[PDB]
């Protein structure tokens, strides 16, 4: 009955947006940056344990607080305790089983996901982590932001294939697809195949694939798991983008062939067995004796071998060419 | 962090 509860919670959130900043007096600075630290973490604590605390009028504060002091300019840092409480409160906020979407939906919008996004490009490998965590979250309870959650990722994708080549985020990036990837629907819709075809594999000639390869190279996989039927196309790609230049760039390749391999159908994989295994005998005849041990753990992989001796009439006069021959 | 399948479509 009393709003009394309510309204000092409603005074901390608004007393988290005075960016003030004392300076001149170090003591002072200080003394707010102390009762500031304490309010977030009052609130932290309040709003994951008590029940029933997140009444309507507490959403667009608790918006407003997180926007006024994560939405800033990224430097080319010393408040980070400060932000991280902000982002901890935020996902406290998010997944409280008393969070409402259909009214957090007027507040949480496309301009407020749109700004979320440009933090990703953060160096700070903390914060990306609380980006990557809180759009996960943003994505999986609001359904009319997803489409243009994906729509935004893509042109961050696109930016990063074709023009700037330089963004901290793509592997934070890919981790969240993975995930929205593992529950696409039974029929994968168009949508989703041209963003495997013309993102993801594109993806993999970027010269900083070292940094996201693995998250990548996951989101491929993933993509196979749920239609057989891509396997074609995805691994001719990545004989396509193939490093010609003998590196140790090409050992991710191998892992991700691997992978592939994996979860290959066997009729699926009769259809591009020549092409790949043409690149693997050039693997295990490489002058990087890394990439020729990484290329030779193949024969301990049980399942390829499996694979192997159903389709040893095309595949070993390939790979021991002086051993076995072929014909009609 | 994994994070947790997020389905499309129940």
């Amino acid at each position: 009955p009393p709003a009394d509860q309510e309204k000092l919670f409603i005074q901390k959130l608004r007393q988290c947006c005075v960016l003030f900043d004392f300076v001149s007096d170090p003591l002072s600075d200080l003394k707010w940056k102390e009762v500031k630290r304490a309010a977030l973490s009052e609130m932290v604590e309040y709003i994951t344990h008590n029940r029933n605390v997140i009444t309507e009028p507490i959403y667009p504060e608790v918006v407003h607080m997180f926007a006024v002091n994560m939405f800033r300019t990224l430097p080319p840092e010393a408040a980070w305790p400060h932000l991280q409480l902000v982002y901890e409160f935020f996902l406290r906020f998010l997944e409280s089983p008393d969070f409402q979407p259909n009214i957090a939906k007027k507040y949480i919008d496309q301009k407020f996901v749109l700004q979320l996004l440009e933090l990703f490009d953060s160096e700070d490998p903390r914060e990306r982590d609380f980006l990557k965590t809180t759009l996960h979250r943003i994505y999986g309870k609001f359904l009319g932001l997803r489409a243009y959650i994906r729509k935004q990722i893509n042109n961050i994708f696109y930016r990063f294939i074709y023009e700037t080549e330089h963004h901290n985020g793509i592997a934070e990036l890919l981790e969240i697809l993975g995930s929205i990837i593992n529950g696409f629907a039974l029929p994968l819709k168009e949508e989703h195949k041209i963003f495997l075809l013309k993102v993801l594999l594109p993806l993999h000639k970027v010269k900083s694939l070292s940094v996201y390869h693995p998250q990548l190279a996951y989101c491929v996989v993933q993509f196979l798991e749920k239609d057989s039927t891509l396997t074609e196309p995805v691994v001719m790609a990545l004989l396509k983008y193939w490093p010609k230049t003998h590196s140790p760039k090409e050992v991710m390749f191998l892992n991700e062939l691997e992978e592939i391999l994996d979860v290959i159908e066997p009729s699926e994989f009769v259809k591009i067995m020549e092409p790949l295994f043409r690149q693997l005998a050039k693997c295990v005849s490489s002058p990087h004796f890394q990439v020729a041990e990484r290329a030779l753990y193949y024969w301990n992989n049980e399942y390829i071998m499996s694979l192997i001796s159903d389709n040893a009439a095309k595949i070993l006069p390939i790979m021991f060419p002086s051993l076995y021959r072929n014909s009609k | 962090t994994e994070l947790s399948t997020i389905l499309e479509e129940s």
